[PDB]
DNA sequence: TGGGGACTTTCC
DNA sequence: AGGAAAGTCCCC
């Protein structure tokens, strides 16, 4: 039957969440597209369609299960960290251009959280499935400002607490939901929700785009243990590693790992390391590998810089 | 009866702390100090010995010495000023409990309000002057002592100021400090690339000052070359002598144009061409 | 409709 | 005590 499909996921790596104190129109969640002379932006499309229909977008978690994230989506048609774009004609594809991630202050997570779960247990379209599934029920019908059960608000509220401790504010995920015409009028029915790849805040030190800005010597002897000054970009002293490497014919790669210590990682943007022994110290002709910064934790690497293992 | 500072507070190097950091965690040390034989600011009341009060307070680093918005904190500190009874059987007394608590720029009015609510101003500067924006990056201690007059009533000695003290956090008011360093030999001709691993500097106002008394030269580089306030990549300066024969070994040190501070130098080995 | 560097405060 | 993170400012 009908069903939302993701025509284009969000860029995922490279979009800096912006604090409510930075300014509107600071950037826009890009779609997964660099493609030279051409912008991009996330977009979804129904299937076995519904002519006219409305789709709302909101931010969920990234862990094992999909929960309601404090940061809110902010852009044109957005309001209350939700965005009601309507895909209601003869054309189902519906993009979400110029969207943004308000970065919530640690200081204010519980508050926005409780204030989100709550403005959702009263929806059903936002089933207790996301707050306290103890809340299991609801559908869509309505209930604007409708009171919630006193004991209810609690299971909501306390959920708006044991989850805040677990909420990672450095990563989010889009949660596109489609609603369609029902019982004459109302885009009453929740047509299965789709959730996007993880979007990693660009400012989290843990999410930085390892880049090799400069380097002392490009070449070096194979005999190893040679000091080099490699000026990078926001690395994390413990969680970083310089890595030399070269592929030997079909498949099979070769790797070397610059020597050093957190000590040698000077002010997060400098690492002073000594070269390693190349493949084999016995080489009558200059050898060329590549060096690449590397985050130990996720193994996210970087556009590499070439090296030149000259003979002994 | 006159006050005199026989040991100033260690000017550059201490980083004023906001009240929000675990409270305390140190004290102002004196110009001369080191972990083996530590020190703290001291004054020698001259021409009197005995009972009185030894009041201190922070003041503007320049001309109108207005009560500055930061606050001193420690033992016997209140409303921003250290105020206590000084030990009568000595004329030279130090304060090893002087903290400099800084205010977030936003509560900056509430403080200067307090610096006259609390009734605080050694130099009695007019409200008009107190309005001008502050330099929350540098303070002067203002020792103003009270001894006793020939009769026995309290006597207000002249307020004396100590060399300014500069924050360390403020990236522009810090102490230039080179760290590691790619190389240093170069040659008389100069044009060589060195990598410098400076301490947090500023690409607009800073610049390697190759020098050696009988000479002096900056390193050729550019703001673009200053990597995250931390790394500078310049090129070894042409030496004054561009036809050397033997090894003149000058000295290079990061210099900060604006204030002119320079750092402890290193040994660049300008070689024979 | 953009984005990035570094300044200020806070955490540890 | 430093060093970093968290959060704000601000400019090309």
């Amino acid at each position: 039957g009908p069903y939302l499909q993701i025509l284009e996921q969000p860029k995922q790596r490279g979009f800096r969440f912006r604090y409510v104190c930075e300014g509107p129109s600071h950037g826009g969640l890009p779609g997964a597209s660099s493609e030279k002379n051409k912008k991009s932006y996330p977009q979804v499309k129904i299937c076995n369609y519904v002519g006219p229909a409305k789709v709302i977008v909101q931010l969920v978690t990234n862990g094992k299960n999909i929960h309601l994230h404090a940061h809110s989506l902010v852009g044109k048609h957005c309001e209350d960290g939700v965005c009601t774009v309507t895909a209601g004609p003869k054309d189902m594809v519906v993009g979400f251009a110029n969207l943004g991630i308000l970065h919530v202050t640690k200081k204010k997570v519980f508050e926005t959280l409780e204030a989100r779960m709550t403005e959702a247990c009263i929806r059903g379209y936002n089933p207790g499935l996301l707050v306290h599934s103890d809340l299991a029920y609801l559908q869509a019908e309505g209930g604007g400002d409708r009171q919630l059960t006193d004991r209810e608000k609690e299971i909501i509220r306390q959920a708006a607490v044991q989850q805040t401790k677990e909420m990672d504010l450095s990563v989010v995920r889009l949660m596109f939901t489609a609603f369609l015409p029902d019982s004459t009028g109302s885009f009453t029915r929740r047509l299965e929700p789709v959730v996007s790849d993880a979007i990693y805040d660009s400012k989290a030190p843990n999410a930085s785009n390892l880049k090799i800005v400069r380097m002392d010597r490009t070449a070096g002897c194979v005999t190893g243990g040679e000091e080099i000054y490699l000026l990078c970009d926001k690395v994390q002293k413990d969680d970083i590693q310089i890595r030399f490497y070269e592929e030997e014919e079909n498949g099979g790669v070769w790797e070397g790992f610059g020597d050093f210590s957190p000590t040698d990682v000077h002010r997060q943007f400098a690492i002073v390391f000594k070269t390693p022994k190349y493949k084999d110290v016995n080489i009558t002709k200059p050898a060329s590998v590549f060096v690449q910064l590397r985050r130990k934790s996720d193994l996210e690497t970087s556009e590499p810089k070439p090296f030149l293992y000259y003979p002994e | 009866a006159y006050v005199e500072i026989i040991e100033q507070p260690k000017q550059r190097g201490m980083r004023f702390r906001y009240k929000c950091e675990g409270r305390s965690a140190g004290s102002i040390p004196g110009e001369r100090s080191t972990d083996t034989t530590k020190t703290h600011p001291t004054i020698k009341i001259n021409g009197y010995t005995g009972p009185g009060t030894v009041r201190i307070s922070l003041v503007t680093k320049d001309p109108p010495h207005r009560p500055h918005p930061h606050e001193l904190v420690g033992k016997d500190c209140r409303d921003g000023y250290y105020e206590a009874d000084l030990c009568p059987d000595r004329s030279i007394h130090s304060f090893q409990n002087l903290g400099i608590q800084c205010v977030k720029k936003r509560d900056l009015e509430q403080a200067i309000s307090q610096r006259i609510q609390t009734n605080n101003n050694p130099f009695h500067v007019p409200i008009e002057e107190q309005r001008g924006d502050y330099d929350l990056n540098a303070v002067r201690l203002c020792f103003q002592v009270t001894v006793r007059d020939p009769a026995g009533r309290p006597l207000l000695l002249t307020p004396v100021l100590s060399h300014p003290i500069f924050d360390n956090r403020a990236p522009n008011t810090a102490e230039l400090k080179i760290c590691r360093v790619n190389r240093n030999s170069g040659s008389c001709l100069g044009g060589d690339e060195i990598f410098l691993l400076c301490d947090k500097v500023q690409k607009e106002d800073i610049e390697v000052y190759f020098t050696g008394p009988g000479w002096e030269a900056r390193g050729s580089f550019s703001q673009a070359d200053v990597h995250r306030q931390v790394a500078i990549v310049f090129r070894t300066p042409p030496y004054a002598d561009p036809s050397l024969q033997a090894p003149v070994r000058v000295s290079m040190q990061l210099r900060r144009p604006s204030d002119r501070e320079l750092s402890e130098p290193m040994e660049f080995q300008y070689l024979p061409d």
